[PDB]
């Protein structure tokens, strides 16, 4: 199958409370497998998926040392950003970092990611060519010029193509079926009368993995995008996801409406009707 | 900094039936900054020993957390999610509806 | 595993 390893870092300055708080979470696809929190008791990387628990203490100790050095790096990034943005020393600020590798079935890099958000806004992102940067604003152009001059894209590219893919390969080997699985959605339609002239049809997808899914309503095969209420895909808490899509239907017209469900676990999309 | 109000969904892990053990979820997302407070309510009272996920975010930088507890829904018991965030002037309360 | 290369904005 197609797979990814991604790390999501959040650093938050707490002015007058010492070092910024550093949090990391690590994922294979939509499966969280590790966390690190600079505020936890005896900060150490911790397992959050069953198949990583087999890693020896040399794993947890090594990753702990890397996270501690990352936290200090992010502290310096936050200090530099304060200067670029002419910000005071009194305000709290956030750096979000995400990097990782997507591989196809051959297990070679398909797509590399390495990107940054400052105070909840795009800052700078490594472009899909892994050779060039997109800066969100004039401040981020300072970082872009520095990173271009220092040829850092070449090191990030070599990392994403090499080490990143090798760790992902090992984790897929550890995880086996727990990571290879595509759990198809359980689908059903419910009917919710509004008045005597109209009813909501709600098309549900439950218990699917991974999270990526498309739910659409059609009326005699014509897409109803503008008249569909679609909730954000939401976690069930058992490493499956949920979604629903709803459309308001005139009474007697229910059999014109079809719900269409596309998911990796379905060889072809499912078509459902109010039944 | 530009602040963003949390989105909130409250929902069960499994399609609910009265008397059947289940999990009550409150999913908060798209909030900035990251500090947030989430309580699950039974008939307006805070449920104890609610667990939550580790702080994460989506590729579009949307922070998210899941707060969850075991519960046995009934016909008459009211469940809700109550969120405090710097963007909210009062706690935001979203009632659990088994059809959403 | 987390990367051990570090970069300052
Ligand atoms: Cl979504």
């Amino acid at each position: 199958g197609s797979h990814s390893m991604r790390y999501f870092y959040t650093s938050v300055s707490r002015p007058g409370r010492g070092e910024p708080r550093f949090i990391s979470v690590g994922y294979v696809d939509d499966t969280q497998f590790v966390r690190f929190d600079s505020d936890a008791a005896s900060p150490r990387e911790e397992p959050r998926a069953p198949w990583i628990e087999q890693e020896g203490p040399e794993y947890w100790d090594r990753n702990t040392q890397i996270y501690k050095a990352q936290a200090q790096t992010d502290r310096e990034s936050l200090r530099n950003l304060r200067g670029y943005y002419n910000q005071s020393e009194a305000g709290s600020h956030t750096l979000q970092s995400m990097y990782g590798c997507d591989v196809g079935p051959d297990g070679r890099l398909l797509r590399g990611h390495d990107q940054y958000a400052y105070d909840g806004k795009d800052y700078i992102a490594l472009n899909e060519d892994l050779r060039s940067w997109t800066a969100a604003d004039t401040a981020a152009q300072i970082t872009q010029r520095k990173w271009e001059a220092a040829r850092e894209a070449e090191q990030r590219r070599a990392y994403l193509e090499g080490e990143c893919v090798e760790w992902l390969r090992r984790y897929l080997e550890n995880g086996k079926d727990k990571l290879e699985r595509a759990d198809p959605p359980k689908t059903h339609v419910t009917h919710h009368p509004i008045s005597d002239h109209e009813a909501t049809l709600r098309c549900w997808a439950l218990g699917f993995y991974p999270a990526e899914i498309t739910l659409t309503w059609q009326r005699d095969g014509e897409d109803q995008t503008q008249d569909t209420e679609l909730v954000e895909t939401r976690p069930a808490g058992d490493r499956t996801f949920q979604k629903w899509a709803a459309v308001v239907v005139p009474s007697g017209e229910e059999q014109r409406y079809t719900c269409h469900v596309q998911h990796e676990g379905l060889p072809k999309p499912l078509t459902l009707r109010w039944e | 900094m530009i602040q963003r109000t949390p989105k909130i969904q409250v929902y069960s892990r499994h399609p609910a039936e009265n008397g059947k053990s289940n999990f009550l979820n409150c999913y908060v997302s798209g909030f900035h900054p990251s500090d947030i407070e989430v309580d699950l309510l039974k008939n307006g009272e805070r449920i104890e020993k609610v667990e939550h996920s580790d702080l994460s975010f989506s590729k579009d930088w949307s922070f998210y957390l899941l707060y969850y507890t075991e519960f046995t829904p009934t016909e008459k018991d009211e469940y809700a999610c109550r969120v405090n965030h710097v963007t909210l002037s009062q706690p935001k309360i979203v009632k659990w509806d088994r059809d959403m | 595993s987390p990367r051990w290369y570090f970069y300052y904005t």
